[PDB]
């Protein structure tokens, strides 16, 4: 699986 | 100019997101945030992409 999805600002 | 390569597939839950598949080459158009950039794919589609899912080309 992919890395963590960053939060959007 | 600035190209990145997808390390993983990405679909996104927001309509502004640009889906892509591992291996795709995307051109970076804007960096409105540190971790989410606007990019263009090989068909000319535009959208937001997560920086952790790509690497520099």
């Amino acid at each position: 699986p992919p890395p963590a999805l960053p939060p959007k600002k | 100019a600035e190209y990145v390569r997808a390390l993983f597939d990405f679909n996104g839950n927001d309509e502004e997101d640009l889906p892509f598949k591992k291996g795709d080459i995307l051109r970076i158009r804007d960096k409105p945030e540190e971790q989410w950039w606007n990019a263009e794919d090989s068909e000319g589609k535009r959208g937001m992409i997560p920086v952790p899912y790509v690497e520099k080309y």
